[PDB]
Parts: C-alpha cells; sequence; structure tokens
RNA sequence: UAGCUAGUAGGUGGGGUAACGGCUCACCUAGGCGACGAUCCCUAGCUGGUCUGAGAGGAUGACCAGCCACACUGGAACUGAGACACGGUCCAGACUCCUACGGGAGGCAGCAGUGGGGAAUAUUGCACAAUGGGCGCAAGCCUGAUGCAGCCAUGCCGCGUG
RNA sequence: CCCGCAGAAGAAGCACCGGCUAACUCCGUGCCAGCAGCCGCGGUAAUACGGAGGGUGCAAGCGUUAAUCGGAAUUACUGGGCGUAAAGCGCACGCAGGCGGUUUGUUAAGUCAGAUGUGAAAUCCCCGGGCUCAACCUGGGAACUGCAUCUGAUACUGGCAA
RNA sequence: GCGGCCCCCUGGACGAAGACUGACGCUCAGGUGCGAAAGCGUGGGGAGCAAACAGGAUUAGAUACCCUGGUAGUCCACGCCGUAAACGAUGUCGACUUGGAGGUUGUGCCCUUGAGGCGUGGCUUCCGGAGCUAACGCGUUAAGUCGACCGCCUGGGGAGUACGGCCGCAAGGUUAAAACUCAAAUGAAUUGACGGGGGC
RNA sequence: CUUACCACUUUGUGAUUCAUGACUGGGGUGAAGGUAACCGUAGGGGAACCUGCGGUUGGAUCACCUCCU
C-alpha cells in the first residue's frame, strides 16, 4: 500500500514537471503545505493553493525558465524506511550551496541555510538543486 | 599393456648409453597433459645440465621414431630419494633398504607392504614387513618404490 | 534525581522476583536504521506484587542474587 | 539489498586465500631438493623446463623452478625458494633464489648480477 | 553447533566473606535461558593506537603507555596490608642433576649467553654520575630498573664522495 | 663543540631501457635457448633472449620475495546488481518482524539545542620552542566525533487520547 | 491449470447506486497450503495409446532405422512423492508519467430507436512517444519516475556434486561445500564465409 | 588417630576427535545411419544415446597479417 506521502508528493513534481505539466495536484497535509510553501518561499515553485471542504487538494504552480524546468533534481533523503537526522554543524550542502535542503528543525520546517543561522539540527526531508 | 615400451626402451637405450649415462625408470601415462618419465641413474651426479645433454640427444632420436599413442612429454628425471625400482639389480644394489610395493590383482592380505630388502631373486624379493621377512613375486607387482627413512 | 529505568515485565513466575524486558532504541552503527534492543534483566520485586506483562519503573541497588541487582521503585500502569 | 536485510545479514567480506601456501608468509623457505628433472614442451616447441622436487622444512613437499644455467644441483641439495610463479608451466608456484648457499651462482653473467648473486667482476 | 540448565532460576534459614551474593549449606519453589543466536566446537590477550584509504572503511595490536593473565606441568594453601606469590612453602609428575644409591637438588617466558628451531634478530659491556625504586635519622647500601656503550644499512633524517 | 694540519686528496652503486612505464642501437643467438608481473617475446634482422655502446631511474643503497590496505564501485553504509550476461523462491496464506492515511490534544521516548561531567599521557593536527638543519625533542591548543546527567525545543518519528 | 449436456455443492471477480464501519492496512524469515508430467503404495479398471519387451525386416555386428506385436503405464479410489524452459526466463503493494490501434465484459446519457451518437468502468492484445537499457528492447499491463517489504547474485569449471542434517516406502528431494583446475567464461549486437542452398 | 574435600592415578565404560594406516563412494580416464535445440521424469542399460510422458523457444554454425600527433 502507499506508505509515504512526501515521496509521492515529490515524484508527482518530478514526473509532473517531467511531463512539462503546468500544475500537479495531490491530497494535502500540514507537512506538505509546510514543505510546499518553502519551495515558492525559495522560488522553486510559482505558487500553490488548497481547494475543497472536508477533502484535501493541493494545486501548486510550477515554473519554467527559457523553456527549461526550474527544478532539475529533487531527492527525498529521509525515508520511511531509514530516518536521517543531522546536527546543526553537520547540515549538508546541495551543489556547493547552489541547491537548497529542506530540514524539519524543532522550531519549524525551514531551509538548511536558515537552520545554520538558527543554529538548529533537524530531519533532512529532501534535496533540491 | 606395454605400448611398445620395450621397443621405446630399445629406442631410448641407444641415446642414454650413448652419452654414457645409465638407464632406469621407464614410465608413461596418457591423459590430459599425457607425459612419460625417463630416469638417468648418474653415479657422478644427476645435474639438470647433465640431463640437458641427454634430453636433446633423446628428443632428436625420438622425433624420427615417434612413439605410438605417446605424446612428446618426456621427463628426464633424477631418481629421487623415493626412486621406483623394478629390476632385481636394484634391490641387489638396494641391499638392505626399505621399499613400498603395490600389485595388480589386489586380494585380501595381498603383498601391498613396505619393508626392508633382505634377499633378492630373479622373479621374487624378500622384504621385511609384518615384522618377518616375506616372499614377494614382482610378477604381479606393477609398481614398487625405494623408501628413505623420514618423518 | 535518581537513576531510574522503566521496563515491561516478561515474567513474574519467580518467587518475590520479576523478569523485565526493557527496550532501548538506537542509531545503528553501520547503516543508521534505529533497531530495538532488549535486555532480559532480572529484577527484585517484593510482595510478588506485579503481574506478567505489566509496565513498571525500576532502580538499581546492591546485588541481591546471582542474577538480580535491581529492585522496583513503583509500577506505572496495571490491570494488564 | 534493503538495509533491513543487511541488519539481518551484513555484507560478507569476500575472503581471499594466498597464492603461495607452502611459504606460510615467510618471504623465503629453505628446503632440500629430492629429485630434479626437465620436462619437454609439446610437439611445436623443444625446451628444457628445469624444475626440481623439494620437500620443505615443514614437510610441504612441492616442486621449485630452477632459473639460469650452470647450476650443479642434484638430489639432497639444500636450497632456498621464494615467491613468484611461471605462467607457462602449471603446478609451479615457487622459484629458488639464485646464489643460495647450496646453489652455485650462474657463471659468466655480466648484467642483472643481483638476481643471480654474480658478484661485481673484479675490475 | 538449536536447544541449553537441577545449586540449575528464584525463596527461607544457617554458615561463610573485608564486603554483596548459591559464596556455601539446609530446606522451599520449578523455574530461568535461546533465533535480540543460547549451547557447542574452533580461533584469539584487550585498549590507547598503528597501517592503508579522499572518506567511510579495511587490516592490525611489533616498539612506547593502560589493563589482564601466566611463571616446569598439575594441586594446595601459609604468611602478609596486599600472594594462593617468576629468583617463597608443600604434594603429585616429567626432566635434569648429585649420591655413599640410602636419598637428595633444580626451574633464564629477569640480564647477558648456549643449544635447538628457523628465511631471519645483537654484548656473557660500563656505571649506579643522572632519574627512579628499596632500607635507613643520616651517612650510605642495594638496583641486568634505568643511564650508557657494543653489535647490525633494520628504518628515518642529514652529509660527503670535490 | 671549537681551533690547527696536509692534500683532490680516503669515499658509487643497483635496476631498467617491446607495451603497460622514463629511457635504443650493434653483434651474438638459432626456437638453441633463454626471458618473464602479464600481454607476449625469439630465428636469419630479436629495440623483449646473451654481449657492447648509449640512455633512463634511483641512490649508499638498489632490487626480488613475503605481507596488509589501496587501486577494487570487486560485499557497492557512503557506493552494485537480479527480462537474456551470476542472480525473483512454482504459487498462495500467514505468525514473528519491517513499514504505515488523515486531524487535534498530550507526552517527550526518538531527535535537536545548551550545559556539566567524562573521554589518561603519548600519538595525530595547528601555532610555536630546542637540537647548526632535519629527523628528533618539546610548549600551548585543537582534536578525542563517545558516554552520562541537567536544562531545554516540539517540526518530524514514536507513545498516549480523541 | 480449466473444454459435450444437465443437475446438486460452492469459491472468486466486475459494475451501478447508495448505505455502513473507521486506517481495521502493506510485506513476510520461520510457517503452514496448493502444486504439470512421470514415479511409488493399495485396490481398481481396461477401449485406444504405449516405455520396456516380442517378432519381422537390415553392414566389422545386428544394432540403430521400420514394421507387427506389446507390458507397465496411461483411467478410478485413497495414499506418497513436491520437481519441470513450473518461463512473461520480469517478487509483492502503492502512487505518478505522451499517444494510436485493437479485443473483451460492464454501465450512464441521447438521438426515433434498431442502429448510431455521445459517455463512463474492468480485463486484455499491439504498435509506439519521453524515458530507460550493454544492446536487443521495454515503454501506463514500464524493463520509466518513486515508495514499502521479502527473496536472491558475486569469474568459469569443480558442483547444485561430497559430507552432514532434514523428508520420503522408495525413487529421491531439500539444505549445501572444499580441495584442486582456468585467465577466462558470458551477454547482446557488427561484418563477412554457410550457399554445396532458395529464388531472380 | 579419623571425617569431608580433592591433584595425580587405575578400572572399565563411552563420546569428541586429531594423526597413522589396511580397506571403498567417485572429476579426469589408456560402420546401417538421422541430426531443431533443450527441461522434469521413467525404462532400456557399459554408460551414453534413444525411447515414454509432459513442458519450453532460448527454432545456426564459423571466423587469425599497423600510425603519428
Ligand atoms: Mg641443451
Ligand atoms: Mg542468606
Ligand atoms: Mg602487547
Ligand atoms: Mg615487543
Ligand atoms: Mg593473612
Ligand atoms: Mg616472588
Ligand atoms: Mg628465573
Ligand atoms: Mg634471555
Ligand atoms: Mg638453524
Ligand atoms: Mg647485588
Ligand atoms: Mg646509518
Ligand atoms: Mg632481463
Ligand atoms: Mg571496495
Ligand atoms: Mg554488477
Ligand atoms: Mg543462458
Ligand atoms: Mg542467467
Ligand atoms: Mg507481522
Ligand atoms: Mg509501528
Ligand atoms: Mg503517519
Ligand atoms: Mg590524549
Ligand atoms: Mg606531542
Ligand atoms: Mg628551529
Ligand atoms: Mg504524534
Ligand atoms: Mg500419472
Ligand atoms: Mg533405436
Ligand atoms: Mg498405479
Ligand atoms: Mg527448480
Ligand atoms: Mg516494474
Ligand atoms: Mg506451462
Amino acid at each position: 500500500s502507499m506508505q509515504d506521502p512526501i515521496a509521492d508528493m515529490l515524484t508527482r513534481i518530478r514526473n509532473g514537471q517531467a511531463a512539462n505539466k503546468a500544475a500537479v495536484t495531490m491530497p494535502s497535509s500540514k507537512l506538505k503545505v509546510a514543505i510546499a510553501n518553502v519551495l515558492k518561499e525559495e522560488g522553486f515553485i510559482e505558487d500553490f493553493k488548497v481547494e475543497g471542504d472536508t477533502k484535501p487538494e493541493l494545486e501548486l504552480t510550477l515554473k519554467y525558465f527559457q523553456g527549461k524546468a526550474v527544478v532539475e533534481s529533487i531527492q527525498r533523503v529521509s525515508r520511511p524506511g531509514l530516518r536521517i537526522y543531522k546536527r546543526k554543524d553537520e547540515l549538508p550542502k546541495v551543489m556547493a550551496g547552489l541547491g537548497i535542503a529542506v530540514v524539519s528543525t524543532s522550531k519549524g520546517v525551514m531551509t538548511d541555510r536558515a537552520a545554520r543561522q538558527a543554529g538548529l539540527g533537524g530531519e533532512i526531508i529532501c534535496y533540491v538543486a | 599393456m606395454s605400448t611398445l615400451e620395450q621397443k621405446l626402451t630399445e629406442m631410448i637405450t641407444a641415446p642414454v648409453e650413448a652419452l654414457g649415462f645409465e638407464l632406469v625408470g621407464i614410465e608413461f601415462i596418457r591423459g590430459r597433459t599425457s607425459t612419460l618419465r625417463i630416469y638417468i641413474d648418474s653415479e657422478d651426479g644427476i645435474n639438470v645440465d647433465d640431463c640437458a645433454d641427454v634430453s636433446h640427444q633423446v628428443s632428436a632420436v625420438l622425433d624420427v621414431e615417434d612413439p605410438i599413442t605417446v605424446a612428446y612429454n618426456l621427463e628426464v628425471s633424477s631418481p629421487g630419494l623415493d626412486r621406483p625400482l623394478f629390476t632385481a639389480e636394484h634391490y641387489a644394489r638396494f641391499v638392505g633398504e626399505e621399499v613400498t610395493l603395490v600389485l595388480r590383482m589386489a586380494v585380501q592380505n595381498r603383498r601391498k607392504w613396505q619393508g626392508v630388502i633382505k634377499a633378492v631373486d630373479g622373479e621374487m624379493i624378500t622384504v621385511t614387513v609384518e615384522g618377518k621377512d616375506e616372499v614377494f613375486a614382482l610378477s604381479n607387482i606393477q609398481k614398487a618404490n625405494l623408501v628413505p627413512h623420514f618423518a | 534525581k535518581i537513576r531510574t529505568l522503566q521496563g515491561r515485565v516478561v515474567s513474574d513466575k519467580m518467587e518475590k522476583s520479576i523478569v523485565v524486558a526493557i527496550e532501548r532504541f538506537v542509531k545503528h552503527p553501520i547503516y543508521g536504521k534505529f533497531i530495538k534492543r532488549t535486555t532480559k534483566l532480572h529484577v527484585h520485586d517484593e510482595n510478588n506484587e506485579c503481574g506478567i506483562g505489566d509496565v513498571v519503573e525500576i532502580r538499581e541497588c546492591r546485588p541481591l542474587s546471582k542474577t538480580k541487582s535491581w529492585t522496583l521503585v513503583r509500577v506505572v500502569e496495571k490491570a494488564v | 539489498a534493503t538495509v533491513n536485510q543487511l541488519v539481518r545479514k551484513p555484507r560478507a567480506r569476500k575472503v581471499a586465500k594466498s597464492n603461495v601456501p607452502a611459504l606460510e608468509a615467510c618471504p623465503q623457505k629453505r628446503g632440500v631438493c629430492t629429485r630434479v628433472y626437465t620436462t619437454t614442451p609439446k610437439k611445436p616447441n623443444s625446451a628444457l623446463r628445469k624444475v626440481c622436487r623439494v620437500r620443505l622444512t615443514n614437510g610441504f613437499e612441492v616442486t621449485s623452478y630452477i632459473g639460469g644455467e650452470g647450476h650443479n644441483l642434484q638430489e639432497h641439495s639444500v636450497i632456498l625458494i621464494r615467491g613468484g610463479r611461471v605462467k607457462d608451466l602449471p603446478g609451479v608456484r615457487y622459484h629458488t633464489v639464485r646464489g643460495a648457499l647450496d646453489c652455485s651462482g650462474v657463471k659468466d653473467r655480466k648484467q642483472a648480477r643481483s638476481k643471480y648473486g654474480v658478484k661485481r667482476p673484479k675490475a
């Protein structure tokens, strides 16, 4: 059965923007919108929105620059199979800092660059260049 | 069966006694890497350099008279400490030395024994195994090797 | 304030004793999958009070048997 | 595969045995020759593969290749073998060391004298 | 190598110990332990570290430092703060040795050294001047610890052979 | 350690030169042999065998062997595979196990943050100091990624409740 | 694996439309169960077929090749075996991602309905896009992009062998070596010889 | 002087092994023809091969003479 929403959220983006779609939808959840907004709040996605009452639908707007997908590689690192946590000093880098890593710090889910400024360690959700 | 081994022995007897050396140890075994072993009993000393002179001499005669069903895999060989002795001349010289002898038609209490030579006969050898000197008929014995005392 | 440790009781058959399986969950040395590791700790239970399968808090004391070096401070749940 | 399998059974480090057992990790192992013999290559080539039969000190009886020429060895010679093997002849995984105390060093060698004990010519 | 276990898992009582305790007894109970690998066989002193590797790792435990165990083999205690005691005791054994043949003596895995083994590894040195340790008020005495030397291209580093 | 003395005077070798890999000719040589870590080398011409010249490499050493790691992503945690190259059980059910939708509350176990304690010295590493340099020795630090405890934080995982 | 007709017993799938419970799920070592053919046990039974066997035809020699026989077997009952190129040579579950062609079983709508037009399901076949792949190919039924879990591989031979264990009446099965041996073995495709063929 | 303990020992009784070594399971072993390949099994039997049943497509063999940027 399905055993991970985030992975399915990610691939839906990956396979989504793979098909060069405009906007891909999936059932919403806190972590997701929490995740999803950080992209836009970083510039990875155009925009997102939640639709329906008593039913969770997340519709986020992708983006293309010069006919090329704005995101190119997105890898869920912490998996339901094996969990991953990293101390603040040890928060990784993506493409020498060109990429962003989503880390669920205790205070809030946020970018690893902000987490290093906040001096806080967290579960590495996923990677994105 | 002797694969013309006596004929081969006559063919290789002329070279071995030609450079003067002394012939013992004719053997051949076909199969993967089929090979024959020829032993030179050099009293002076069986150096591979002395063997080298005999080996070129025996190969040169051998190619014209190539043996039937025998490949060109000769082993010009020093008869080691465990040299195998078949003739009564050996046991004659090998006066009081031990030897391990195995025979063709194996039977209960066959002469497969290892012991010291005490007497020598043309078709029979007396060798001390079982704690007593006993008669051995080399007629049925197809394999027998002189043994040095070791650990 | 005091070192104390909580475990579930595997067995209470022992007279005035209990067998407690305590669970500790760890990062794994090579890989990193957190796997449960359990110890069959022998524990002194006075009154033969506890019951098999109960959850219970335990503190260590001077050794008391060949295998029991721990005694129970109190029980957390009950009525298993 | 899945780590859950590895924690059930981890990656066995592929074992690898040594190619020179009669040495037992000693870089050289003396032994007494037992019978020397040359053997003939097959029909197309004529040659004298010079190898000898030697029991090691530790009872490991094996054959050792005899490199060079002018060696005066024969049965009971007490020589010293070392690692290395010859690709052409099977069953030979050891070669003696030229210039061993029993061995007489190859004479008339003016090059590669360290591989035969041929001392610097007095000149 | 899948079962393992009867002082065995626990309890009472006594004894026992510097002290806890099946430490041991008496009894009481019939448990405990194992696929989170018991049990068994086989291998191995362990660690700081060393080597390798970009790393993770892998291999390693020579020297120096920490810990352990062992002192002909087996067994035992005695004394003492501390020993079941390397140059202490007793018994058994093997071996070596002495003998008057009746009995005795012995323990280099201290330092040298011999034999042997082996591919292979050194001097039967000097000094207690220094640091240490013992005993002693001290003086001082003792110290194959240690300080030094000898041996060896074994290694590293340096230099020359213009 | 310094000063004096005389005089180039007492002091260079091993390996390699077909390819991999830096460095080539000449005669031998006749598959005789040799050479070999391998692929391969060798006959009338052999830059691969022997010798000479010449050259490369190192150097008081140079080689060979052993041996461990590397190269080896060749047990792939980092970091492999499984249509046909090795590799999906004949198929299913199912315990243990592993994993788990969504919302709120609680918990604080995971986790993170901090703090304290500890993590022997040496070793490593940084910054030094001392041996004429260097090795070596040494000061200080860093580091010792761990462990334990206290304080925390609550996103996630877990637990508990709905 | 399943093939006349009919009845009796019963399992599973699918659709429409709700209503219902409330994460009750997924995977599966061990574990049970099923499991082509052949074979085994006991009893059957007995047409056709047919190992073996029997005979006829035919060379050192009939042998093989062919006939003509023909037993076991093939079938039934109940046991036992548990292996097959048991293969889609592709574990199970989920989600996502261009198309065209089909078959097949539903079912909504609407033409006047048959038809026909619109739909909308399940199963299934075939091309082929991106993709991936060593290539061949695969390509919404992925060998694509992901997830969860299990099984499994580590040069070739030796060898699925030996031993041991376990199962079976056996036959055997399963579990699974090493010594030694080799510098390969292998996968796809590339170009040419086959061909002496086949056609022009 | 005696009791308990217990080294060594001895007796048998076994097992586990370690060798030596007499003996035995087995990798290599000194023509008439009809030809897709295979798998499971049975029988013929020196074995192989063929046959019996059932299943699969994986429904072809072979290959040797040089360059500097
Ligand atoms: Mg010659
Ligand atoms: Mg008591
Ligand atoms: Mg040590
Ligand atoms: Mg040492
Ligand atoms: Mg005392
Ligand atoms: Mg003492
Ligand atoms: Mg002593
Ligand atoms: Mg000594
Ligand atoms: Mg010696
Ligand atoms: Mg003294
Ligand atoms: Mg020196
Ligand atoms: Mg050379
Ligand atoms: Mg590796
Ligand atoms: Mg691979
Ligand atoms: Mg195949
Ligand atoms: Mg395969
Ligand atoms: Mg389960
Ligand atoms: Mg769970
Ligand atoms: Mg969840
Ligand atoms: Mg330190
Ligand atoms: Mg230091
Ligand atoms: Mg300085
Ligand atoms: Mg929660
Ligand atoms: Mg049948
Ligand atoms: Mg036939
Ligand atoms: Mg039947
Ligand atoms: Mg099978
Ligand atoms: Mg798939
Ligand atoms: Mg089928």
